[PDB]
């Protein structure tokens, strides 16, 4: 899904893909993190859990 | 205009 | 809270303070709709009613 490799500082999965290049959009079980939404652009959550 | 492409898993 | 009318246009509440000058934040329990993110900016959710 996504994760910042801490010795690396490198992206991976569907937020590296789309922050990294060869993705636009990513519908997808992607939860809303801090982590995440200081890089990628979250809609509205479509689904609570 | 170009193809959108979704990233799924 | 916030809506619009079929008369003047006019939003009649925190959201009528945010949209015309009146406010800056509207820290309260205004509910994520579609009318309002319209014309706000609201923010991911703080409470999952």
């Amino acid at each position: 899904y996504g994760a910042r490799d801490a010795d690396t500082k490198i992206w991976n999965g569907m937020v590296g893909e789309l922050v990294y290049g060869k993705a636009d959009i990513a519908i997808a079980p992607l939860t809303i993190t801090l982590v995440r939404e200081e890089v990628i652009d979250f809609s509205k959550p479509f689904m609570s859990l | 205009q170009k193809t959108v492409v979704v990233t799924t898993i």
